[PDB]
């Protein structure tokens, strides 16, 4: 619900897709890689869990 | 070496809270470290898009995210709210509108537009 | 403290690949974390300069 | 705002010849 943030400090709320797109842009992959093909990255996330 | 030497991306590795720097001192058979951190506080709640479809185009932020205060759109910087207007300088573009899930329409000013007339 | 309540650019520490995010799973006299990675796939050559 | 501000011109790259 939060990532990072209840780590810091008071659990921040933010949706988990742009919780993912940072963590996306964390890496050198930016935001819209993600959300261009969102249904692909939960699909493969689903299958490997 | 990692904090007093340094600043340290590690989660909570030097005190909680994002980290700062840290201070040494002396303890008997021992260290003691000062992690000055950066603790957000008094956090409130916004409306939020992944991005804005101005004609026919998708803006995402360069840094920070978009958020509304109700009625108009801004981007602000994600960890301090400093709510800024949306402009083409600090927004990219990349594809149409529809392909990203929760689009929403609102206006990118150019800042060329008003600059340049003669 | 560094996968699940963040993010860590430490290679190979948060699993192989660059890390995205984890998950711990309690266990028996133990912790177990699924860490969440992106591997990138499907190269291609090119000139550059 | 800000103490430390020192004085100086910071110039546009807009517009030093590209008006039309
Ligand atoms: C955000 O909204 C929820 C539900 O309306 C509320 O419980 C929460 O206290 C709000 N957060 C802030 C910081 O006001
Ligand atoms: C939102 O901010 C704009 C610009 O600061 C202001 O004109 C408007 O009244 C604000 N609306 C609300 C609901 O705060
Ligand atoms: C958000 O959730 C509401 C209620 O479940 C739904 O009506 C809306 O379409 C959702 N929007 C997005 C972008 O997921
Ligand atoms: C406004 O957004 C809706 C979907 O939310 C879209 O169908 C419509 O085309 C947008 N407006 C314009 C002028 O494109
Ligand atoms: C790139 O070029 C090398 C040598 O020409 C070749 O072996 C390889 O299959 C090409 N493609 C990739 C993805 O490396
Ligand atoms: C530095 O200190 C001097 C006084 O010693 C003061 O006049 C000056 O404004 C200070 N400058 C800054 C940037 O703090
Ligand atoms: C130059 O700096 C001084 C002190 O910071 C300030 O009072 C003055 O207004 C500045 N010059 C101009 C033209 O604003």
């Amino acid at each position: 619900t939060s990532g990072w943030t209840f780590g810091a400090g008071a659990a921040l709320q933010i949706p988990f897709a742009m919780q993912m797109a940072y963590r996306f842009n964390g890496i050198g992959v930016t935001q819209n890689v993600l959300y261009e093909n969102q249904k692909l990255i939960a699909n493969q996330f689903n299958s490997a869990i | 070496s990692e904090c007093v030497l340094g600043q340290s991306k590690r989660v909570d590795f030097c005190g909680k809270g994002y980290h700062l720097m840290s201070f040494p001192q002396s303890a008997p058979h021992g260290v003691v470290f000062l992690h000055v951190t950066y603790v957000p506080a008094q956090e409130k709640n916004f409306t939020t898009a992944p991005a804005i479809c101005h004609d026919g185009k998708a803006h995402f932020p360069r840094e920070g995210v978009f958020v509304s205060n109700g009625t108009h759109w801004f981007v602000t910087q994600r960890n301090f709210y400093e709510p800024q207007i949306i402009t083409t300088d600090n927004t990219f573009v990349s594809g149409n509108c529809d392909v990203v899930i929760g689009i929403v329409n609102n206006t990118v000013y150019d800042p060329l537009q008003p600059e340049l007339d003669s």
